[PDB]
C-alpha cells in the first residue's frame, strides 16, 4: 500500500537529515492511543511494548502522553474546532440610514420648518388679501410625499414661490433618493454571509436542553478530547457519546444532509476539510480559532531521546520554505474566505419584520391620534 | 501521434516513430507541423528557430446559470410582500376608525396606488392624523421598492465562479479523483514532463488512464462533457477556445516552448531555414498569418446582459389583464344590476 | 436595457393601452354615455418610466387597475434597468485607446492633427529593425530618442510624451514593478517580432548542441518558474483593471440626444405637412 | 485585580540610572504566577541587560557566543529561567530547554493606515454638474421649439415647469400641452425627458462604484521585499 | 494587537515564517518536565485562553458606521445650505414682478 503527504514528506527529508532508515506499518488495535482500565490502545501501545520505536501521525499532544512519552517539534497548529454552515443577515435595514439620521434626520425636522417659511411666502401670494389653506398642512403632507418617491396624489399648490421652493426642494430628494439607494447600494456589501455561531462558551453548546430547535454537536470517539469535554462538561460528553459517528464523511455527509448540526473535530483537519469541500458550505468558528491549543507530536521511547537531537533538524525546517511547500502542496484549500458575500432570493423577512416592527409603531400612533380625537377636549 | 520513444516490445529500447522515426527513418525527409521543441528529440535531430511560442493550458468550461424567476423571487419567496399589499388594504379600516368621532373600492384603489405612485384624485382622509400613515405606509413601500432594487442589485453581485482554473498550483487538480477525470493526448509531449516529474508520478498515470489518439476526441470528451478537465498546449487549445466558449481555458501557460521544423540532421536548409522564418517574423510575415487565421475566432467576456428572460412575469401580467378585462363584464354588471 | 427595448416591451406596452383604449371608450362609454387620444399614449409614458407625466388618467375601473400592475411589474424593469447599468458601472476597460502600429496612426502622427509622440534608445536591434523595415517611423522618432531606459521613462511618467517603445521583458517587468499602475501593458502585452534573448557562439565550430540540451533541461526542471517569480515579479497583478464614476463624457446618450433633436424636426414638419394637408 | 510584580529595571529613557525597581505585569507575568503557584517555587523577576531578545554574534574581537541581550544572560547562571514571548527556534534550542509552546504566531507586517475618499458634492463634480448645467440649458430650447409652431397658429415658465416635472420628477402637472403637435412633440420630448431621467438613475448607479481597490503588499511577492526601495523605507527589531 | 489598539495602524495580510512561542530554562533544569506539564494543561483548561482573551480582547478595529451620510453627507450640508439662500430673492423680486403686471 503507498503512503502520501507531507509527513510522508517528512519522512523522506528525515531519511537525509537524521540519516535513519526507517520501517513503517500499521496500527491494528485503536487508532490514536486510547486508555481503557490497565493497559492503553494504539499506536502508543507499540511504543510501550517496543514495537514501535517513533510514533507519526496526526496525534494530538496531551499531559499523559508526556509522563509516559514526548515529542519536541510542535510543526502544527491545533485545535478543537467546530464547522458550521451558517449565513449573517441585514440588521435593522442599516438602522433606516442611521448615519444621515446624526445630521440627516434632524435636517428632515428641519426641512418641515424650511416647508413653512415657503408656506409663509405662499400665503400672502395665494391671498393678496376653496380653502386652500389647507394646502400647508397638505404641503407638509404633500411636499412630504414628494420627498420619498412621489406617490402622493396630494392636493395642487398654485403659488408662484412654492413651484420653485417645491423644486429646490425635489432637486434634494432626488438626490436624497440617489444616496438612499448608495446607501442601499452599500448594504449591498453589507448583506455579509458568514456563518453564526460563537466559541465553545455559546449558550447553544453549554445548555443544549433550553433550547426548544433541537440541534446536537458530536466529536469522533476515542479521542483525545472526549476527555477535555469530561473535563469541561461531562453532560455534553455524554450528548456527543449519543450521537457518534465514525468517519470523516460521516461527520461529513451529515452536515451536507443536515443529520448533524455542525461537527467539533481537530480545526487543522477541519481547515483541510474545508480546504477540499464540494461546494463549500461549511466553514470554522468565527475566525477559526480552535480553543484548544495544541500542535502535532511525535512519540520516542521514553528512554529515547534521537529527538532533542532530532529537534535541531526540525526547526530550520520550520525556517525553511519547504514547510509552506508542503502546505501548498497538501495543505493548499480552494474557495480561500474572502469575507464571504451572497445573494438571497427569499430577501429578508426577519429584517422585513424589523421593519414591519416599525410600520407596527406608526400604526398604534395612529390609533392614539384616535383617542385625541376620541376624547376631544370639549 | 507525432510519436514518442519508447519500449519496443520485448526489445524494450526504441525510436520515437510516428512523424519523428519517420523521419530518423528517412520516410520523410523534413517534417512540417506543429511540434513542440524539447530536448529530450532534440539529442536525435536538428530544429529550427522556433516558430510560435505556446504553453500548456488547460481547455474546459461548462455553462454559469443566470436566474430567469430570481429577481421578482425576492419578493415571492419572502411572503411578507404579498401580505403587507393586502395590510396596505386593511389601513383602510384603521383610516374609517380615524374618521369616526372626527369608498372602500377608491380605498383599495389607492393602497394599490401607493405601491403604484396612482395619484388617482381624492387624497388623504379628512383627519389629518389618518393622513400620517399615508405617509408611513408609502414610506415603507418606497423603501421596500428600493431596498428591492438594492437586491436585485444584490443578484447582480453574480461573482459566484467555480474558480479550478489554476491546475499548475491548484489543489483540486493535484489531489486526483474520480471527480477529476482527466486526460492528454496518448503519447503527448507533456506526458514526458509526467515523466520526469516524479513529483507528478500521481498525475502521470492519473492522466495516462484516460489519455485519447487525438485532440478531436479530447474536446470533444470536455464538450461531451464525458471528462471534466483536458490539458494541453494552448497553441492548439485557445482557438478551439474562441470556437466554442462552451469551454473555457484556465490557469497561466506552463512549460513554454518554441515552435521548429523537426528534420533529420545534418539538413544543410535547417539554418537557412531558420534564417527564412527569422525573416517571416521580420518582416511581420509570420505574424501577419497568425493574427489571419486566429484573429477571426472570438467571444465574448465577462459582461453582464438581461437577455429578455425575466420579462415573461409581464407576459404573465399582459395575460392577467386578458383575465381582468373579462371579470371587468361582471364588474359593469354590476353598476347595471343595480338598474 | 437594449435588449428589452428591442422588441417585447413596447409592442405590449401597445397592447395594454389598446386592451385599456377598447375597454375606456366600451367601458367609458359605458360609465358615461356622453377616449384614448395621446393622453393614452402618455400613460403608456407615465406608467412605464419612473412617472413624472402629468396630462392625465383614463375613467374607468378595469383597465386603470391593470396598468396599475403592469406599472408595478414595470418599475421592476426599471429598477433592473438601473442595475443593468449599474453592471456596466461595475467594472470598465480603462484600456480603450490602442496604438496597435499596424493601424498607421502611428505610421503618421501628422495624420492626427495634435503631435503624437512615440520613441525609443538608440543603437538598439529595435531601431535597426525599425530602420530596416520601416523607414518614416525611424526618421520621424529620432526627434523622440531617450538617452537611458530610466530616462526614457522619464519622458513617458513626467508626461512630456504620450507612448514609449521597449523590449517586451523589460516593459513586463516594469509594467510589474512600477510606482504608478497607470503604465500597463499595451494589449496583452502580445508583441510583434516575436524573439527571446539570444546567446552567442563563434560559428559553426563549438559547444553546439550539448549546450542547447542544459538549456531544455532547465524547463524540465522548472528552476525557471521559480527565477521568474523572483526576478521578473510584477506589482499590480495584470486582472481585468476597473473604473468607477468616471467624468460622464456620454457619448452614446449624446447621441440620443441627437435622436431627439431629429424626432423633434420630424414632427415639426410633419405639423407643416398636416397644415398643407388642409392646402 | 491585575496581579502585579515588582522586577528590577535596567537604564531608563533619562541619562544613567541603570539601577531601579519597576512594576511588571501582563500576560507572561500572570503565566509566571500561574506555574510559580503550581509547581510550588518562589523568584524574583529583572529585566534582561541591554534590553534584547537573544543572537550570538560572530566577530566582534574574538569569537563569540549567543550571549546576546536577554539568552545570554540566562547562559551566565544569572537568570533561571525565561519567562517572555520568546520564539522557540532552533539556534537557541541547540543551547536551552524550551517548553512546549505557550503561543503559535507568524511574522507579519506593520504599515500606516490608508487614506480615505471624498463626499457626494464633490463626487457631483466629476460626473453630475456639467450635465446638470447643459441639460437643463437644453430644455428651455425644446420648450421653446414647440411654442414656435403653436405660437404660429407665463406659457414659457409652464413649459419649463412641464419639463421641469421630469428633472426633479415632482410632476408638478401644473401645465399641458397645447396642441397635438405638440404632444408628438411631448410624445417626442417626454419620451426624451425620461431617457434623461433614466439615465440620471444611471448617474444614481454611479455613485456605489467609489469602491476602492486600494493595495496590500505579498511578503515575498511584492517589488517592496524585492527591493528595499530607496524612498520605502523598512526595518525590524535588532537583536 | 497593536492594530487593534491604534486604528492609524494597520497590519500587511501575509503570514510567513510561522512560529512559536515558550519557557526557557537551561538543559539541565529539574523544572523542565514540570514547566511544559503545566503549559499543557492550561492550554486544555483553559486557562490559556482566558489569559489571552483577557489581555487581547480588551481592544479592536471595526469598519462600523458603514458609509451612508456620515462625511459624504457633511457637503449635503452646503446642499441644505443652497435651499434656504434661494428663496429670499425671490419675495422682493417677485413682489415687484407682480406691481409690473
Ligand atoms: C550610439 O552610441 C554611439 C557611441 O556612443 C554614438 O556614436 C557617437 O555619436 C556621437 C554624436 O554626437 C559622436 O560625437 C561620436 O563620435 C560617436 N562615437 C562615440 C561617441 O563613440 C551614436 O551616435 C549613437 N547612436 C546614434 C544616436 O546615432
Ligand atoms: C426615481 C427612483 N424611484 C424608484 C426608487 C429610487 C430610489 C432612489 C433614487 C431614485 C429612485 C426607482 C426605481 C428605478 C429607477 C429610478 C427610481
Ligand atoms: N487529535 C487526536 C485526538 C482527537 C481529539 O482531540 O478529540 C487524534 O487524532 O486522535
Amino acid at each position: 500500500k503507498c503512503c502520501k503527504g507531507f509527513c510522508i514528506d517528512i519522512l523522506k527529508k528525515l531519511s537525509k537529515t537524521v540519516k535513519f532508515t526507517y520501517d513503517l506499518y500499521l496500527v491494528t488495535n485503536g487508532k490514536h492511543g486510547k486508555k481503557i482500565k490497565n493497559v492503553w490502545n494504539g499506536m502508543i501501545g507499540e511504543v510501550v511494548y517496543k514495537r514501535a520505536v517513533m510514533a507519526v501521525g496526526s496525534l494530538t499532544i496531551n499531559e499523559e502522553r508526556s509522563v509516559a512519552v514526548d515529542f519536541s517539534v510542535p510543526f502544527v497548529e491545533t485545535g478543537i474546532s467546530v464547522m458550521v454552515s451558517r449565513s449573517a443577515g441585514t440588521v435593522s435595514p442599516s438602522a433606516f440610514l442611521e448615519p444621515f439620521s446624526a445630521s440627516v434626520w434632524v435636517m428632515m425636522f428641519v426641512m418641515l420648518l424650511l416647508v413653512s417659511a415657503m408656506a409663509v411666502f405662499i400665503f400672502e401670494y395665494f391671498s393678496p388679501v376653496h380653502g386652500p389653506s389647507f394646502t400647508i398642512g397638505k404641503a407638509v403632507w404633500l411636499l412630504w410625499g414628494l420627498v420619498f418617491n412621489n406617490s402622493l396624489p396630494v392636493q395642487n399648490p398654485k403659488g408662484t414661490t412654492s413651484k420653485i421652493i417645491v423644486s429646490i426642494w425635489a432637486f434634494f430628494a432626488v438626490i436624497f433618493l440617489a444616496s438612499y439607494t448608495a446607501n442601499l447600494a452599500a448594504f449591498m456589501i453589507q448583506r455579509r454571509f458568514v456563518d453564526q455561531v460563537t466559541g465553545l462558551s455559546d449558550n447553544k453548546f453549554q445548555r443544549p436542553h433550553d433550547y426548544s430547535p433541537p440541534f446536537r454537536f458530536g466529536t469522533v470517539p476515542q479521542g483525545s478530547t472526549e476527555r477535555n469535554i469530561r473535563n469541561n462538561y461531562p453532560d455534553m460528553h455524554q450528548y456527543m457519546v449519543k450521537f457518534h459517528q465514525k468517519g470523516v464523511q460521516d461527520a461529513l455527509v451529515s452536515l451536507k444532509t443536515g443529520k448533524l448540526d455542525a461537527f467539533i473535530y481537530d480545526a487543522a483537519v477541519l481547515n483541510y476539510m474545508a480546504g477540499r469541500d464540494e461546494g463549500c458550505k461549511l466553514v470554522t468558528i468565527g475566525s477559526g480559532y480552535i480553543f484548544a491549543t495544541t500542535g502535532y507530536g511525535i512519540a520516542l521511547q521514553k528512554g529515547s531521546r534521537w529527538k532533542r537531537p532530532i529537534d535541531l533538524a526540525l526547526l530550520q525546517f520550520v525556517g525553511d520554505g519547504e514547510m509552506e511547500e508542503l502546505e501548498k502542496l497538501w495543505l493548499t484549500g480552494i474557495c480561500h474566505t474572502e469575507k464571504n458575500e451572497v445573494m438571497s432570493s427569499q430577501l429578508d423577512i426577519d429584517n422585513m419584520a424589523g421593519v414591519f416592527y416599525m410600520l407596527a409603531a406608526a400604526m398604534a400612533l395612529s390609533l392614539i391620534t384616535f383617542v385625541w380625537e376620541h376624547l376631544f377636549y370639549k | 501521434k507525432f510519436g514518442t520513444q519508447e519500449r519496443v516490445n520485448n526489445s524494450n529500447a526504441a525510436a520515437w516513430n510516428g512523424m519523428m522515426g519517420e523521419l530518423l527513418s528517412g520516410q520523410a525527409d523534413m517534417i512540417v507541423a506543429p511540434l513542440t521543441i524539447n530536448n529530450e528529440r532534440a539529442q536525435y535531430i536538428e530544429f529550427s528557430k522556433p516558430f510560435k511560442y505556446q504553453g500548456l493550458t488547460i481547455l474546459v468550461k461548462k455553462e454559469i446559470p443566470r436566474s430567469t424567476l430570481d429577481s421578482f423571487m425576492q419578493p415571492f419567496q419572502s411572503t411578507l410582500w404579498l401580505l403587507v399589499g393586502l395590510s396596505v388594504h386593511v389601513v383602510a379600516v384603521m383610516l374609517y376608525l380615524l374618521d369616526r368621532f372626527s369608498t372602500l373600492s377608491s380605498a383599495m384603489w389607492f393602497s394599490w396606488r401607493v405601491l403604484l405612485n396612482s395619484g388617482l384624485g381624492e387624497g388623504a382622509p379628512r383627519s389629518f392624523s389618518a393622513r400620517i400613515l399615508g405617509m408611513v405606509w408609502a414610506l415603507f413601500a418606497m423603501i421596500i421598492v428600493a431596498s428591492y432594487t438594492a437586491n436585485l442589485a444584490a443578484f447582480l453581485v453574480l461573482r459566484r465562479p467555480e474558480e479550478r482554473i489554476t491546475g499548475i498550483n491548484d489543489p483540486r487538480l493535484r489531489n486526483p479523483s474520480d471527480k477529476f477525470i482527466y486526460a492528454t493526448v496518448k503519447q503527448s509531449s507533456v506526458d514526458i514532463y509526467f515523466r520526469r516529474q516524479v513529483e507528478l508520478s500521481t498525475m502521470y498515470r492519473h492522466m495516462e488512464k484516460h489519455n485519447y489518439e487525438s485532440a478531436a476526441e479530447a474536446i470533444q470528451a470536455v464538450r461531451d462533457n464525458k471528462l471534466h478537465a483536458f490539458i494541453w498546449d494552448s497553441a492548439v487549445l485557445e482557438f478551439e477556445a474562441s470556437q466554442d466558449c462552451d469551454l473555457v481555458t484556465t490557469g497561466e501557460l506552463f512549460f513554454r516552448s518554441g515552435f521548429g521544423i523537426g528534420m533529420r540532421k545534418d539538413s544543410p536548409w535547417k539554418q537557412e531555414v531558420s534564417l527564412n522564418i527569422l525573416k517571416s517574423h521580420e518582416n511581420g510575415f509570420m505574424e501577419e498569418l497568425d493574427k489571419t487565421w486566429v484573429r477571426y475566432q472570438e467571444c465574448d467576456s465577462r459582461s453582464n446582459a438581461p437577455a429578455t428572460l425575466t420579462f415573461e412575469n409581464m407576459a404573465g401580467v399582459f395575460y392577467l389583464v386578458a383575465g381582468g378585462i373579462v371579470a371587468g363584464i361582471f364588474l359593469i354588471f354590476i353598476e347595471i344590476a343595480y338598474k | 436595457f437594449l435588449e428589452p427595448f428591442s422588441a417585447d416591451v413596447w409592442v405590449m406596452m401597445f397592447v395594454m393601452l389598446l386592451i385599456v383604449s377598447a375597454v375606456a371608450v366600451f367601458v367609458f362609454e359605458y360609465f358615461s354615455p356622453v377616449f384614448t387620444i395621446g393622453k393614452a399614449i402618455w400613460l403608456l409614458w407615465g406608467l412605464v418610466f419612473n412617472n413624472s407625466l402629468p396630462v392625465q388618467n383614463p375613467k374607468g375601473t378595469t383597465s386603470k387597475i391593470m396598468v396599475s400592475v403592469w406599472a408595478f411589474f414595470a418599475v421592476i424593469f426599471l429598477a433592473s434597468y438601473t442595475a443593468n447599468l449599474a453592471a456596466f458601472m461595475i467594472q470598465r476597460r480603462y484600456v480603450d485607446q490602442v496604438s496597435g502600429l499596424s493601424d498607421k496612426k502611428f505610421q503618421r502622427p501628422n495624420d492626427f492633427s495634435p503631435a503624437f509622440r512615440f520613441g525609443t534608445v538608440p543603437n538598439g536591434s529595435t531601431e535597426r529593425n525599425i530602420r530596416n523595415n520601416y523607414l518614416e517611423m525611424h526618421s520621424y522618432m529620432v526627434k523622440f530618442n531617450q538617452r537611458s531606459v530610466q530616462d526614457a521613462l522619464l519622458s513617458l511618467k513626467s508626461g512630456k510624451l504620450d507612448a514609449f517603445i521597449y523590449d517586451a521583458a523589460v516593459l513586463n517587468y516594469m509594467a510589474g514593478r512600477d510606482e504608478g499602475c497607470k503604465l500597463v501593458t499595451i494589449g496583452s502585452g502580445k508583441v510583434f517580432a516575436t524573439t527571446g534573448y539570444g546567446i552567442a557562439i563563434q560559428k559553426d565550430s563549438g559547444w553546439k548542441r550539448q549546450v542547447d540540451l542544459a538549456i531544455l533541461q532547465l524547463f524540465g526542471d522548472g528552476e525557471m518558474e521559480e527565477l521568474e517569480a523572483l526576478w521578473l515579479t510584477g506589482i499590480c497583478h495584470n486582472e481585468k483593471n476597473e473604473v468607477m464614476s468616471s467624468q460622464l463624457d456620454i457619448d452614446n446618450m449624446a447621441g440620443v440626444f441627437y435622436m431627439l433633436a431629429a424626432a423633434m424636426a420630424l414632427s415639426l414638419i410633419t405639423f407643416i405637412m398636416e397644415h398643407l394637408f388642409y392646402k | 485585580p491585575i496581579k502585579k510584580v515588582i522586577c528590577n529595571g535596567p537604564d531608563e529613557t533619562i541619562p544613567g540610572r541603570p539601577t531601579v525597581p519597576q512594576c511588571c505585569y501582563g500576560f507572561c507575568v500572570d503565566l509566571l504566577i500561574k506555574l510559580a503557584r503550581e509547581m510550588d517555587f518562589t523568584y524574583e523577576v529583572h529585566l534582561v541587560a541591554d534590553g534584547k531578545f537573544g543572537t550570538q554574534e560572530r566577530v566582534n574581537n574574538s569569537n563569540a557566543a549567543a550571549w546576546n541581550g536577554m539568552m545570554g544572560e540566562l547562559l551566565s547562571g544569572q537568570a533561571d529561567m525565561i519567562v517572555a514571548p520568546l520564539t522557540i527556534n532552533n539556534e537557541r534550542a541547540q543551547y536551552i530547554e524550551f517548553s512546549k509552546p505557550f503561543k503559535y504566531q507568524g511574522l507579519t507586517i506593520l504599515v500606516k493606515k490608508e487614506i480615505p475618499r471624498s463626499t457626494l458634492d464633490s463626487f457631483m463634480q466629476p460626473f453630475q454638474s456639467t450635465l446638470w448645467l447643459l441639460v437643463g440649458l437644453s430644455v428651455h430650447v425644446v420648450a421653446v421649439m414647440l411654442y414656435l409652431l403653436d405660437r404660429f397658429s407665463l406659457t414659457l415658465s409652464s413649459a419649463m415647469w412641464f419639463s421641469w416635472r421630469v428633472l426633479l420628477n415632482s410632476g408638478l402637472g401644473e401645465g399641458a400641452p397645447r396642441s397635438f403637435s405638440a404632444r408628438i412633440l411631448g410624445m417626442v420630448w417626454a419620451l426624451f425627458a425620461m431617457i434623461i431621467v433614466a439615465s440620471y438613475t444611471a448617474n444614481l448607479a454611479a455613485f456605489l462604484v467609489l469602491r476602492r481597490p486600494e493595495e496590500r503588499i505579498t511578503g515575498i511577492n511584492d517589488p517592496r521585499l524585492r527591493n528595499p526601495s530607496d524612498k520605502f523605507i523598512y526595518a525590524t527589531v535588532k537583536q
